[PDB]
């Protein structure tokens, strides 16, 4: 059906036109097991104040609009307890739902690429240059992408049809995705688990996922419809455990 | 300690004998008759089961 | 010792080979393996995954999202071409470097039913009937929705299911086509037909998008390893 | 039926239904999963057909030339010295790069083979007879003494594993455990190596596999003598996860994903055809 | 015995001197089987609008004849429903019943070969040259031998002891065969299956088998005699199948 | 290791060895095969097949088809001789070209029954009686229809069954005789001579036509492989 | 009686019957299964000959070389350049070719075995001292990178089979297996390559097995080497359709069937023999 | 997974071992020792049956 609703925490997500959930590689988010720790001191597992929903700040989709991304775990790094339990711990472990929303109308048309890719590593806008933390990913800010080329002289390749990747933006449809077709579709909602090489890591100097949301049919309307659509991005961490209490971070 | 396996013949005297000459797992040969696979995890990772004869929405 | 005698073959260096050799690191301890999310273990999975094709490649668009919004519009007289292209997954230029073309240019031959998927990303007050046909390679190009008619062919209507699905069949007199085109083992055209015409209210904007995916089918199956002619270097990278 | 062979199609024939296996939603994320069966007539069909030569472990396991080393029996300078080195990894060719870079975290065993080749370098003079050369190809773990020359004391390698090879023979071969201080190997790594977020960006930072070291342990020769050694690279025992999108762009770098911007595929006039 | 019945749809041959039948490789012609099939589709089968026989035009057999070859299926691309389906599909498979006829007295000798070779593929008369496809074989037309050797610019060579292939015309007699001596065999039949490398193929760019008619003893009789003998071919189909449904073909 | 020693013979490449060699194409999926009619298992099954002698091979008639018509005609007196050959079936000129004779010129050494089938090609209103004799190789050639009588022969009445087989026997001290022909093994003469004559009514032509074939009997063996001396080139063919 | 053993002869007396076994009819398409006891008087012989050479196997399973490969250290010109290259056919040589085409359909497997030797090349001087030659033999399947040049990235092999042998040794082989799209080696192809009955007419459109790479991996020599690689294969698990007719022509070309008129046999001077 | 199968020796110790080496069965050796064979599809591939003793016609 079209109808869902996700209870995390003390907050709630409605949507009356649901695709579906698609959830990860067929794994839910779960806590780490005895058989798989490397650190020996007990874990702290806030249940309730961390693995709540927390929203961001809302873009303006237009048709000139390349897209945008986040990059996680530092997207959430001043959300309340979340971001406060990264800068007391050395080690974290979580998985994530992720929730896009997206309205128009019935007189607006659209489609939107929701990926998450696990380890985005991106290249240089100017090569044989090294680029700067804060044009990979702000705080909070969504980066965005462009229509054609960057030449920062410190900045990640923000050309889209590339993903900044190097790589073909079409065939980013392995990584775990949704559409938003403004046709059908309202929201999109992915629960990604813990992907990475090592059960738990440092939730500063590792992105352990992107999140991209990519104009494939660009948003297109009469000019007396609302000229104004927005896209909010609504993420709740899932079954999130830290380890290595020491003062509070982040060098 | 002779692993007798069947060999890979077509379809419309077929067997190889295998010893384990080191002691160490990493000096053994290839696993090229390992043909297993579940392709679930990525072209139908949804919550909600989809038949195909039904309407997806 | 042993009385042995030496084959032809002794001491080279085939590169596919499968023997066995000792270890430089002696009982070493290798770290546990883990539960990690999303385990690959045939390249069958990756190319059973939809892709979207850049079907309005005609440059300048490749260098822009524009080469996967095919357009659509209302018409003036019903039955024109939408698109259309050479089924060749591994050597057209609509499909080979697609998700599952990529793959394929690591092989010589291929096999199976393929998967087109049509997205139709227009307004929701906006209606259109299509007829996407697949033809066999003997009588040539059809010319016309009369001509498209006559081969494998799907009517799709377009409502609130916003998808449909032309199943490309195998219909070979061999049972591996090659990956690199020749003219024993063509495999056809994909055309696409207004089948009536796309119908809307006012206040709309007149072109529409389709957007098309590639996938294989559960009887795809490809063979001969070989390198891909995609990746190329004049040196070493320093 | 058999693991790794296909399915057969079955027999089906005319249908008036309100079943719609056509018609799905790309907006799911669900790839639909529609045999010819569904929307045509079809006959039944025995599929003997296998996904053999697709495996991860037969998609891998052939050697691939990793790098090139070159070094002499006579000092030009110190490129061409006595001794050379190579810091391992698997991004300076492009072969094999594209095609482990289609995963994200790897664990696989190792073989190694070298194919050491000499030639006489270019002289005045070349009427010599001189005995067989026999090579040294020392492994040196991340954080052991390196060979500062030749002549040194760190080639008595009473501890480092190395190998000798006169020529004339079989090619050398040796096997290579797992040897990530992780799960995995990975591939890529998006982060950075201090806290900070600053110093180097990218896999750099995770991949500390030493160095390996060639030289030839003759003393001299008449005339001198350029050699170059190929490793060649062949994994097995392979696991791979979070299959990665494969790479338009050719490389520029070793320690980097830096690309120049390239469209999607290659170019044509139209988007129809038009004969009959 | 000399008398034999073959019916096949609307259509009889009778025949009062009959050697015997030579069925092929000992193999009687029938459909494709599910475990040996490539293609998908369901296959069409007329049974009776197919499978049945026609008659081409009668050849006139000198004393200074060298012999006649017919290509198939290629000779019965306009005969009925028979090159109506080869029109309109990719695929075809059949197998044949070929029945050659020619009478004369018992005043008259002479003795005709009829071998049915598969792949019979044709030498260039001027080498280094490639040859025109209607020089091999017009669409029913009996292409024929020559008594020496042929100089034409793009056409096969059509030396009758060579027959074409570069082989002896003595051994021919491996291929499946019959002799139609006048002295005793007033008609000749061969039931040939399907022989191909592959299960089903294309029936236009593809000369599957070729039909030779030799006179090896020369037809001589008295002035007084009649004079002119035809040779007649008659081929029906056999469980002809077809595959790969378009538009009609056949470029 | 395992002590070993090498043998003579080691790193040798003898072209008739049968030995096992490693894979370039490691677990290739080869296609499946299917029923193809008329399989060959072996080179006995072609021998055994008729294929028309050029006996009347006097040049120039060998670029013509008059190379296989043997010529009769009604006689003025009887016992005249009409074709006669050495029974070498691999060396002379009549049999070497010949089906069988191509297959005995891959091996050095043949062994077995032969069946020469002649075939009257003539009207069906004429008559004829025809000897035709084996001479084992001792005496020499026979001289006369008297001569040809003391050997094997067969004496064949023209009626309705238009065909006659001499079966020519395995006569020799040996198990073997040589492919190309030398004194010790030779094998002898095969003749045929007018029985009576050829009888015809008026107004019918006076020349017929008979036509000999060759093939092997069911005890037919063939020993000792070997190239043939019949195709040859100087370059290789580009 | 064991499989492959030819049949015995029975003892046979006189005989004066209706039965005819000597009068039979060629017009049908018969061969008769004539024995020498049916026409004369014979005796009881166990015969114990068979037929074990004249298997299909026994009759193909021998090496013949199939090409003469030649490349040098030095570049001349293109065709004694510093690599080669031959696509893989049977139909240059004579021999092979010749056996091959007895029958028209043919599925097996191979091996192939090179016999790869060097001669220094006409100069002025050859005193020199040179380490042994090292050469690689690289399989391109149809449709991959080739080589474009001595130095390319194409030989970095990491997906195509290669082999590599020095000069001194046992020559190299490999095995290869049945390799064709369709179900049967296609000997003979009567036809064409486009639909329109058109483009290349006979066998050379079902030929696609790609091309063999030859090269010497040493980078210089002192004075220019010729190497000459020579390819042999012997097919193995043979089976074998429809026989043909010997060819009586030579041939003239690789692609074709092409040929110069001759006659059926050689010559004598009167079809009689003339002596008592 | 020894295969002890009988050597070729002549009429008037005779057996070989053989172990096979690699996991395909295109690596195998030569089937040396088959020798069945059929020949009346190429000899006798008529319809009805023809007996010597009988006249063909
Ligand atoms: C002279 C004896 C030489 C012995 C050679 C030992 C060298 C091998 C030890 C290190 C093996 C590293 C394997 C490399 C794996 C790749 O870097 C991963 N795919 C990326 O992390
Ligand atoms: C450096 C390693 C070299 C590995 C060699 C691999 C080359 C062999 C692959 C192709 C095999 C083709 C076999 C040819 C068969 C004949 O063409 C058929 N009789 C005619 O169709």
């Amino acid at each position: 059906d079209r109808v869902r609703s996700i209870t995390l925490g003390n907050s709630t997500i409605t949507t009356q036109e649901c695709a579906n959930v698609v959830v990860g590689y067929g794994v839910w988010p779960t806590y780490l097991s005895d058989h798989e720790a490397t650190a020996v001191d007990q874990p702290t597992q806030p249940d309730v104040a961390t693995c709540r929903f927390y929203t961001l700040e809302s873009v303006k989709w237009e048709s000139s609009s390349a897209g945008w991304w986040w990059k996680f775990p530092e997207a959430l790094s001043d959300m309340g307890l979340f971001g406060q339990n990264m800068q007391y711990h050395y080690l974290g472990r979580t998985g994530y739902t992720i929730h896009v929303q997206c309205n128009a109308s019935k007189f607006h048309q659209g489609c939107l690429l929701v990926v998450c890719v696990p380890e985005a590593e991106m290249g240089a806008a100017t090569t044989d240059h090294a680029f700067n933390h804060t044009k990979l990913s702000n705080i909070g800010q969504a980066m965005e992408f462009s229509a054609k080329k960057s030449t920062d002289q410190t900045g990640p390749q923000t050309a889209v049809h590339n993903a900044g990747m190097g790589v073909a933006v079409g065939n980013l449809t392995i990584f775990p995705h949704q559409w938003i077709n403004l046709r059908t579709n309202n929201s999109a909602t992915i629960v990604m688990p813990y992907i990475n090489s090592v059960p738990m890591d440092n939730m500063y100097r590792h992105y352990n996922f992107t999140l991209m949301v990519i104009p494939f049919a660009k948003l297109e309307h009469s000019p007396q419809a609302s000229t104004y659509v927005p896209i909010t991005v609504t993420v709740a961490p899932m079954c999130a455990e830290y380890n290595g209490l020491r003062l509070a971070g982040h060098q | 300690g002779a692993q007798v396996s069947t060999q890979k013949t077509g379809a419309h005297i077929i067997h190889y004998t295998n010893i384990n000459y080191y002691k160490d797992s990493a000096s053994n040969s290839l696993n090229r008759q390992d043909f297993t696979q579940d392709p679930s995890k990525f072209t139908e990772p949804v919550k909600d089961v989809m038949i195909k004869t039904l309407p997806a929405l | 010792g042993l009385p042995t005698m030496n084959t032809p073959g002794s001491t080279q260096f085939l590169t596919s080979d499968d023997f066995q050799s000792p270890s430089a690191m002696p009982q070493f301890d290798v770290t546990p393996e883990i539960q990690i999310p999303g385990q690959v273990r045939n390249l069958m999975e990756i190319a059973e995954v939809d892709s979207v094709v850049p079907v309005n490649n005609t440059e300048g668009h490749v260098n822009s999202m524009e080469a996967y919004r095919i357009p659509v519009r209302p018409q003036t007289s019903s039955g024109e071409q939408v698109f259309g292209f050479q089924l060749q997954p591994g050597h057209d230029s609509v499909l080979k470097h697609t998700l599952l073309g990529e793959i394929l240019n690591y092989y010589a031959n291929w096999s199976g039913s393929m998967k087109l998927t049509f997205m139709y990303c227009g307004a929701a007050m906006a209606t259109g009937k299509f007829l996407i046909a697949y033809s066999p390679p003997g009588a040539g190009v059809p010319g016309s929705r009369r001509d498209a008619m006559l081969g494998t062919h799907v009517i799709w209507d377009v409502g609130l299911q916003s998808s449909c699905v032309l199943c490309v069949p195998w219909i070979s007199q061999t049972n591996y086509r090659y990956v690199t085109s020749d003219a024993y083992t063509d495999a056809g055209y994909i055309t696409c037909w207004y089948q009536t015409s796309i119908v809307t209210p006012p206040d709309i904007p007149t072109t529409s998008t389709i957007l098309c995916f590639v996938s294989a089918c559960n009887d795809f199956s490809v063979r001969l390893l070989r390198d891909t002619p995609f990746i190329t270097q004049q040196a070493l990278f320093q | 039926r058999a693991v790794g062979r296909v399915a057969d199609t079955v027999a089906s024939g005319p249908v008036n239904t309100e079943q719609i296996p056509a018609l799905t939603a790309v907006e799911t994320g669900h790839t639909s999963q529609v045999v010819p069966s569904d929307t045509m007539q079809t006959r039944h069909v025995i599929n003997y057909h296998t996904r053999s030569e697709s495996s991860i472990e037969n998609f891998m396991g052939r050697a691939a030339c990793v790098y090139i080393a070159q070094y002499a029996t006579e000092k030009v300078n110190d490129e061409l010295d006595r001794y050379t080195n190579w810091e391992i990894t698997t991004r300076q060719v492009a072969q094999l790069r594209r095609k482990l870079e289609m995963f994200t975290y790897m664990r696989f065993d190792l073989e190694i083979t070298f194919v050491i080749t000499s030639s006489q370098r270019t002289s005045t003079t070349y009427a010599s007879d001189s005995p067989p050369l026999t090579h040294q190809v020392m492994y040196v773990p991340p954080g052991g003494p390196i060979p500062k020359s030749y002549e040194d004391f760190a080639w008595q390698t009473s501890t480092n594993p190395s190998v000798f090879w006169t020529e004339g023979n079989a090619p050398p071969r040796m096997s290579i455990p797992f040897m990530s201080v992780g799960n995995a190997y990975c591939n890529f790594y998006d982060g950075w190596s201090h806290f900070s977020q600053s110093g180097v960006y990218g896999y750099t930072t995770l991949n500390n596999m030493g160095h390996l070291y060639f030289r030839h342990v003759n003393k001299s020769t008449a005339y001198p003598v350029n050699s170059v050694a190929r490793v060649y690279f062949k994994p097995k025992h392979v696991k791979a996860w979070v299959p990665r999108a494969p790479r338009l762009c050719p490389y520029l770098k070793a320690r980097n994903v830096n690309f120049n911007v390239q469209g999607v595929t290659e170019s044509r006039n139209k988007i129809t055809l038009d004969r009959s």
